[PDB]
């Protein structure tokens, strides 16, 4: 079991597709100095399968609402980026090793650690209450996270500021799902 | 050959005194260089450009290399 | 099983001839007034079956243009209406032929492959499908006064559908 | 035939190098620098280029 | 079985084993022991190797005690300073995860003898020996808010002539004091005091000598001169 | 195999990419030349092809009748235009450098993968409830207030051309 085979499978565990199988990705021989780094590197997939499933499960029912969907949609432009980096890495496997991969995927282990922990803090939040629970992640100070979440807020809070600029200049609120904080009585 | 190339480079950059100074100066790994370039790009940030640079480096290998990369990094 | 293993550009030239309405082509050999793809055609790629798929669609378009050319032939070799009707059809073909002929110029003298010539011909393969339905009511019929009345009335009805 | 293939490879390598320079930022100067780098050091060449640029200014 | 193995070659096996322990993951021969981390190398190894290996490992122990300060002091029950001090102390660990990669690439070529390792890590043995002394002087006396900013102004004055460990402790203080200084720019230019965790020097209450009171603990000891004009 | 796939994503199925009338486009079985891990991403990629085929089959069939159904399909091809145009491009990039893998091809679709799914049930509600007449100008509108920016920008185009019919009839009557 060479080192080139593990790099062949790891580039697929980064997506969810499983030597390395499926909560840790227990690998099943080879030397101990290899299994440990594989277990560590594969931790990026378990952060990727969870975020993709959340966006998918919610992209099925229309019960989430306009604010929720916007946040869910914002989780795809931050996944195309993760789907591009893999393509450049994939073209070099034809040289890179596990040590080289660590200096490559050290940053996207953080973005895939805020997003994979931003979709759990706001689970049942439907409507503006979601745009208020992705704003409670800006009080963090970390200049790398406070400048990422403060961008998803700029997309999630666009539908909210769409009702507001409607319910102020025209006074015609319209939301079949109850999101706006102004509730009308028939 | 190398001396002629240096003279041509000095001419492109621009005389005899400058060429003499260049001659005196002349008379006077790859993975690490790539990591340093990525770190410099991060400081500049930006992130998208760094991803493109990694793809470009792989293409160059597919088609010495460390020395060329170091000169480019110095120019910044 | 043996196959001819034709090149790639040769197919586009053949496809242009099918669009032109010419017969006796190494590909799309008709048998009973129904153009049909051959069976030994294969390219280095496309696994010998997708080619039978993509050609099968263009063949369906050849039928629309081969039948019309058979119609114009049966008028040249004093109804004053069919003869006046083909002159409109014939006039459309010359202009349509010029676009197909022009493309052939850019082939001998830029890369060109299958998926490009088709999408370039979208606003034509659309206009052509209409004629397969307008003319279908001008061919399914005996007296000379009912064949010309029922034809001329089909147009004025088919236009109000597209308004 | 073989010579033509070598020429195509050199042209492709030069284009890739130019793109890398633009990202970290002419072509004739880069070609001269690449030939010098292949012969042999890199830090010294960078210092000479910087000094020449200062003199031109 | 390094005992039944030649001398000049087994050194190249330790340098690849030792080339991992510097990252944290356990190795083949140089293993770790359950927890200040103490290691064991092997019973039957050459005397002129172990006495040299045990000189490098104080950069592994000073790393198995800083990454345990990052993975811990980033919680929300610490304030807005024990966070930034744990982020600006995480950019460095990245720059140590790269200095392990370059040698690996060089080793793939045989150019890394054990005697050559003991030279390259010399700076990474001195930096990881400062971060493993702040991460133990911040937990000795529980510091959060201001007292964890007084320490980073005295541990930066004690190194007034080193210039290799003062350009560092001046990067931590300059980064572990922006969150404290972003509420100060709300208390001087306006009256609002956010300070969700009780860490700022001034706390409000609920006829006016009792509303806002100076807290004595959370004074940064470099604003001590102007501890009155602030309030 | 690249040019083989770029046709399968166009509406032409072959031996490698079989076609089933119920499930949709899918890979037949394991292939020795390619890796056994790709057999998944393609299946993830075909979930897009099935949409275009089931689209164009419905577009041609025109099926129910009424101008507002004719114009809906007439507009439905307009939103579907950037899909085709972005597919012609993939061949050009592969014609240049022969070092691009399926990963990059899968990456290029990106926007189409998150658009078709939301614009698939709009068609299904029509063919499953016999939505006849001008009632389409609401069934499409009730889904125009969606959160997804790309969708909010797609259906609005269809409503922008479907109104052209009413605006034609309305002015013809008034």
């Amino acid at each position: 079991i060479t080192e080139a085979a593990l790099v062949r499978d790891i580039l697929y565990v980064f997506q969810g597709i499983d030597n390395i199988k499926m909560n840790c990705y227990k690998v099943e021989n080879l030397s101990r100095s290899l299994r440990d780094t594989a277990v560590r590197l594969s931790e990026l997939g378990w952060l990727h399968n969870k975020i993709r499933r959340y966006t998918d499960q919610r992209s099925l029912d229309r019960s989430f609402g306009l604010v929720g969907q916007s946040f869910c949609a914002a989780l795809h432009q931050e996944l195309r980026e993760y789907y591009r980096l893999l393509s450049v890495l994939h073209s070099q496997l034809q040289s890179l090793t596990l040590r080289r991969l660590l200096v490559w995927t050290y940053d996207p282990k953080i973005r895939l650690k805020t997003l994979a922990a931003l979709v759990d803090h706001c689970q049942g939040r439907k409507g503006g209450e979601l745009a208020s629970a992705v704003h409670a992640y800006t009080k963090t100070g970390d200049p790398y996270m406070r400048s990422l979440v403060q961008h998803i807020l700029s997309l999630v809070s666009h539908p909210v500021l769409s009702f507001l600029y409607r319910w102020i200049y025209d006074g015609e609120l319209e939301d079949t799902y109850h999101e706006f904080f102004v509730a009308s009585d028939p | 050959s190398p001396n002629v190339l240096l003279q041509n480079l000095c001419c492109r950059i621009l005389v005899a005194q400058q060429f003499q100074y260049a001659v005196r100066v002349i008379g006077s790994d790859e993975f690490l260089v790539a990591e340093k370039i990525k770190k410099e790009l991060i400081r500049q940030r930006r992130e998208a450009d760094a991803a493109l640079f990694s793809e470009l480096h792989r293409k160059l290998h597919s088609q010495n290399k460390w020395s060329i990369l170091y000169l480019l990094l110095s120019l910044s | 099983d043996d196959r001819v293993l034709v090149t790639e550009t040769q197919v586009i030239r053949e496809t242009l001839w099918l669009l032109s309405g010419v017969k006796k082509l190494f590909i799309f050999q008709l048998i009973d007034g129904k153009v049909t793809v051959r069976n030994n055609i294969i390219v280095t790629h496309l696994t010998h079956s997708c080619l039978r798929s993509v050609l099968e669609q263009i063949a369906a378009y050849g039928q629309v243009v081969f039948r019309l050319q058979e119609f114009i032939d049966e008028v040249m070799g004093p109804f004053r209406t069919y003869q006046a009707f083909m002159w409109a059809l014939y006039k459309y073909f010359i202009s349509f032929k010029e676009e197909l002929a022009e493309i052939e110029k850019c082939i001998i003298n830029t890369t060109i492959t299958l998926a490009i010539v088709v999408d370039k011909l979208a606003p034509r393969l659309s206009q052509l499908k209409v004629l397969h339905k307008v003319f279908s009511t001008g061919v399914a019929e005996t007296r000379n006064v009912v064949r010309a009345s029922h034809l001329l009335n089909t147009l004025y009805k088919a236009i109000l559908e597209y308004d | 035939a073989a010579a033509a293939a070598n020429l195509n490879a050199v042209r492709e390598t030069m284009d890739v190098l130019l793109e890398i320079s633009r990202i970290l930022n002419d072509m004739e100067t880069l070609s001269i620098c690449v030939r010098l780098c292949e012969q042999g050091n890199p830090e010294a060449l960078s210092s000479v280029i910087k000094e020449l640029r200062k003199a031109t200014e | 079985l390094p005992g039944t193995l030649p001398l000049a070659s087994q050194e190249s096996a330790v340098v690849e084993d030792l080339l991992y322990v510097l990252v944290g993951v356990d190795g083949r021969y140089v293993s770790a022991q359950p927890l200040s981390r103490t290691f064991l190398v092997d019973p039957n190894l050459d005397l002129s190797i172990r006495e040299l290996v045990h000189r490098i490992l104080p950069v592994a122990a000073s790393y198995s005690a800083v990454t345990r300060f990052i993975e811990e002091k980033s919680s929300f029950e610490y304030g807005q300073v024990n966070h930034a001090l744990a982020a600006a102390m995480r950019t460095l660990v990245k720059e140590h995860l790269i200095l392990v990669s370059q040698l690996e690439q060089l080793h793939r070529q045989g150019l890394l003898s054990l005697q050559k390792l003991w030279f390259y890590i010399q700076p990474a043995m001195r930096t990881m020996d400062i971060l493993a002394s702040l991460a133990t002087s911040v937990d000795k006396g529980e510091c959060l808010g201001g007292s964890t900013l007084s320490l980073l102004h005295d541990r930066s004055f004690s190194y007034t002539g080193d210039s290799q460990a003062q350009e560092l402790c001046l990067y931590l203080t300059k980064a572990a004091s922006a969150p404290y200084f972003e509420v100060l720019e709300k208390w001087i230019y306006r009256g609002i005091i956010h300070d969700p965790y009780s860490e700022f020097m001034v706390e409000e209450h609920e006829y006016w000598d009792q509303r806002y009171t100076i807290v004595q603990q959370q004074i940064p000891s470099f604003l001590q001169k102007m501890a009155d004009k602030i309030l | 195999m690249i040019h083989e796939l770029l046709l399968a994503l166009s509406g032409y199925p072959g031996s490698i990419f079989t076609w089933n009338k119920r499930s949709g486009l899918q890979v037949s079985q394991d292939f020795p030349f390619l890796h056994p891990s790709e057999t998944s991403v393609l299946n993830r990629l075909c979930r897009l092809g099935t949409d275009y085929i089931r689209f164009t089959e419905f577009i041609e069939q025109y099926t129910l009748h009424g101008i507002y159904l004719r114009a809906f399909c007439t507009g439905l091809d307009s939103v579907l235009q950037p899909y085709r145009q972005a597919l012609l491009d993939l061949e050009q990039e592969f014609l240049g450098d022969p070092h691009l893998s399926i990963s990059h091809v899968n990456y290029f679709l990106d926007q189409f993968q998150l658009l078709f799914p939301s614009v698939m049930v709009v068609v299904e509600q029509i063919k499953s409830q016999k939505i006849h007449g001008c009632q389409i100008l609401e069934t499409v509108y009730k889904h125009s207030c969606g959160g997804l920016p790309p969708v909010r920008s797609a259906l609005e185009k269809i409503l922008a051309v479907c109104h052209g019919v009413m605006y034609k009839q309305l002015s013809a009557w008034m």
